[PDB]
């Protein structure tokens, strides 16, 4: 036994590496948490109402009630994530103290700060943030984000924006990979990203943290596509519980992300899945 | 040359594959049953044990993985892998490693820590152990050899051709524990 | 045994500015009845604001929002022992005179009420009772003070349950203050022109390193976390109107607000008072 | 020597700044465990009802009382007095043997500032700023009267407690604060 | 004796620290180099024609002739700098090989690259670049610049732009000094500067390299002003040799930068200086 | 406490002032003659020797600096300072340090280098020596004590209350050579 260190970058960035190849599901109850866990979800996201309802309802979307989060924390053994309004330091402090495994400073909730985000370095618990391109993915990381999720349109059942952005990020990464330093510094100005992180992307040939696809995934095929486009995994909220047979759909999602390059299997898990959410377009 | 497999149903498959490549061995990501018969060694990576076992069963790979191991296939498990192999858990499992494990034994993710541990078998220089929502080995069996411990708990065991630890060596640049595994092939 | 008995002075700047210093670290609650006043007082509120209908209803309803009825204000004045504040329409000298005569402890020339004057505000120097005004930045906070305001409240969107504007403005004010703190006189005079604020007050801000009067966060606070955030952003305290009585269990919510403003830097405590608070107002967005 | 300023609510800054002018080290006391870390405690101005509520909700009251009875030097201004008082004509700490009347002069518009003579600190009168001040309608047996205004005790001393109904911290007169440190 | 290292950052950044409190003069001949050196100049800049002539003449302004530079290198013992067109890697390689002490990728010469600058990290010799604000000063540094010079209008005898920019840079630095990380990342996007360097500025309370005033200094008073505004020293090209008595003017400049806060001395060196260039306005 | 002066007519005055502040001593930037009588020690910083001497003469500080030094004033010179104090140079100078120096002895700026040098007098740990267009000490006098050398050349000498080196300790975080100077006061 010797000196131990907690909440360091290697631990935060590392924790997220464990999620690769998996599916993170939004859950509203302890019952859903269990379905999600039985299905093979790698983690659940605690919410009062899924993205699709957040849209339908309206009003100010804030942090979930502690009660609701404890409910879910006690219902499964897999990590539990909770969303907080952008820039809401207080909500995040509360959540960290509650012991949540991963905070999500998401935009599906009514933003608290209109310009700045939470300075995530101050925290011990890892954060995951959204991005529509390499520029903000990189900015979010500069603020401390240990995991990025390329967002689309929450709760619409349409992968189009997710595709758009996943392609965008991947495209830029690829380009940056072949830029000369002087081009890197210039590009940094263009897309408004820190040159230090660009140099990092250039060497790793990828983002310096795990990147998940999110927003609009409503069917196994959608999940597989996201992986075909280069995602490390997917976040599915409305697409599972807003369908006819959630447990059925859920097991299929988990298998599509794993066997995205296996048509035989993709077809097998698609033979029957129920009726995907109708979606908004 | 030898071909080592990395079970890839879910988990940090890249981290391990990259370690093996640094050691110059050829690798194969194992997703289908028929691929278990194509490797000299198998690494059960970190990730979600509940996920791994589910996929493993839904794809009819579990029973064959167990057989294959009992027939002496060299296996290296990190965190989730240990829970997967364990015979007793204080949840479905492969049940081949004669030990009893306690999941999330240190608490939530905020409890995750990194400390230096001494693994005599691989050198005098301590090893950087990164425990993330790690499990605890509360009881080791008869043939279970203990290669290293941290605060009264076995963190690296060896029983037969199986090598299991509760931390993540693949997250560090220390290839020592990976060599020791290849040495078992 | 009489003791001392020399001349006394009332309604002076030290007394007005001073009275407000006593509110620091507290919560001022909007109240519509004597029953609410009592809940607010029991909860630990440092003062109550007398109204006919809270900001959220002011929005929903519509029409011309004026000064509350004297009856309603007396009701509340007689219900608690803590200071009682009353709002008046911007520029409405008469309403303010009436209120001062009524004995209210603090007049609030607020914008949540239908403005009476479209250009000028009340010349608060003429009064003995202190005034509190809104501001969206250092420029108007400073102008309001030049007119006599003894306390400023950085406003957001009244009755919407959204702290976003409050955050925006609190950050804005604090940012500017910080900057002014490091400006050279010639830069001060120039900045004054830019943000339209009196150079004399800028020189004052530059030395104190802060506004020359108490600054409270207001508008959109609907949960303990929100209140704590406002403090994290540099507020001296918060005004909460709709967020408390528009929730499921007001008394419950109220006690939490009071504690969040005090323990904004204590996660353990913030979590404790958050374990249960009921259902915050739905909010408008 | 480390003096504490109870900081659950009130004009904590004003007092902390006074103590700093006198060169002593300070500590804002918010948690119970901090009461055992100071040689003196100042109960600032603010809202008595607020202070007592927080004090109870945080389990600091009973310990504050004990700590005081064990001789801890305390200085109270306005709200502090009402907080310590044994009788009020409302929850309180009940340790200062006096009877107080809240808002005795009227509403805020009644707030006034006048010069008061406090012999114990010098010949020069002290600038007393009474804001919605309370009146001490009855002093006990060991309660020593250090200054009065218009027939009313405005500055009393009983044991290691020093209480006044005005706000010295709003002025630049550090005299009443020295007199307190002299009690430590 | 042991292992030695050359052209490292500490050496480049360091070399420039030695210039603080001094004046760098543009020189066209070996005779001027000597006047400059006798006057107390800390270094000379080799040119074919000073900025004012560059304007008057016209055409494409390039690197000086090797002959002209050798002339000056052999004429004095103080460091000799040479200008190169922006983005002209070849000119810089040639100059480094020639042994010049400091390359100046300046904008007073016809730019060679319209978007990118020279990747200065590749070189052993230090580079100095221009900037009009903290954003580009920081970008230039990210490319390898060991010294920044806040530019104004070359060869016009008008300090106005120099003042404008020196104030601008200093203002921003001051601000950044009091920003919180989340504000730093945001500001970086705004002014297009690398967040890593902003964090550095925030701690040092100043630029991470020497910053000189340049462009339009034509009289001792002008030089003193630049120092009053926070410069580490000044570059003077046209203002000295375009005046009546260069040697006289030169000695005064050197003394103004040193005694900028001494009115008695500033007046003494101003009693007589000759006729400053007429200037263009 | 003692007050150390840093000659500030030109040069890296900040670097030195910051070093002295780390050692907790009070400092004064010396620009005018009358300030030479206000310090217990004086540091002649790096910069341009030709510039320093010119300003020094034009401000009538040279003759008084020389006197003041001969009367035993402790002086610490880095690079330019050495050339300034030197008696012989292979250019105007103060001429008090009994040594002969060769300017730009290693070549142009591209030749500038950093190497570790051993200065026994301040510890076993080598010192990080940064030579930038440094001069070489080609000949030391009778009372000139040699405290350290690099490749056959004296890089740190001591004669009386004068301490002179050809490198820049102020550019590093090693305060050792600066303490050794204060120890001379």
């Amino acid at each position: 036994h010797m000196e131990i260190k907690k909440g360091t970058w290697i631990i935060k960035k590392g924790f997220a590496e464990m999620f690769k190849g998996g599916v993170i599901m939004d859950v509203t109850s302890a019952e859903q948490a269990k379905i999600a866990e039985e299905a093979g979800a790698v983690a659940v996201m605690a919410l009062e109402r899924v993205p699709a309802d957040i849209r339908k309802e309206g009003g100010v979307a804030r942090m979930a009630s502690i009660a609701k989060i404890r409910e879910i924390m006690e219902a499964v053994s897999i990590p539990v994530m909770a969303k907080v309004r952008i820039g809401h330091i207080a909500e995040a402090k509360i959540l960290e103290e509650l012991g949540v495994d991963f905070i999500d400073e998401s935009e599906v909730l009514t933003p608290a700060d209109d310009r700045f985000h939470i300075n995530k370095h101050e925290f011990k618990v890892p954060f995951v943030c959204g991005a529509r391109d390499l520029g903000e993915a990189l900015r979010r990381i500069a603020e401390g984000a240990a995991m990025i999720r390329t967002k689309g349109e929450a709760g619409t059942g349409n992968v189009v924006e997710a595709v758009k952005h996943m392609r965008r990020v991947m495209e830029q990464i690829k380009q940056v990979t072949k830029m000369e330093d002087e081009e890197l510094v210039a590009y940094g100005k263009e897309i408004g990203a820190p040159v230090e992180l660009l140099r990092e992307v250039k060497r790793l040939g990828r983002l310096p943290v795990v990147n998940f696809a999110a927003g609009g995934v409503a069917t196994p095929a959608d999940a597989a596509l996201m992986m075909m486009l280069g995602a490390d995994g997917v976040f599915v909220g409305s697409g599972i519980f807003k369908s006819k047979d959630p447990r059925k759909m859920a097991k299929a999602m988990v298998l599509a992300v794993t066997y995205w390059d296996n048509p035989r299997i993709l077809l097998k898990i698609s033979e029957d899945i129920g009726e995907p959410m109708r979606g908004l377009d | 040359h030898m071909k080592i497999g990395v079970l890839g149903v879910q988990g940090d498959v890249r981290e391990h594959v990259e370690a093996l490549h640094k050691l110059g061995v050829e690798t194969l990501i194992v997703k289908l049953p028929e691929q278990l018969d194509m490797v000299d060694g198998l690494i059960l990576p970190g990730g979600e044990s509940t996920t791994m076992i589910r996929i493993l069963k839904e794809m009819d790979m579990d029973e064959k993985l167990v057989e294959r191991i009992n027939n002496g296939l060299p296996v290296f498990a990190t965190c989730a892998g240990v829970i997967l192999l364990a015979k007793r858990i204080k949840q479905e499992k492969l049940g081949v490693l004669d030990i009893t494990v306690e999941r999330n034994a240190y608490g939530r993710q905020v409890e995750s820590f990194e400390t230096f541990v001494e693994i005599p078998a691989v050198g005098k220089d301590p090893f950087r152990a990164i425990f993330i929502r790690a499990p605890r080995i509360v009881e080791t069996g008869k043939n279970v050899e203990i290669l290293a411990t941290y605060d009264y708990d076995p963190v690296l065991v060896k029983e037969g051709n199986i090598l299991a630890c509760t931390f993540h060596p693949e997250l560090t640049d220390d290839l020592r524990l990976h060599r020791y595994f290849l040495e078992m092939v």
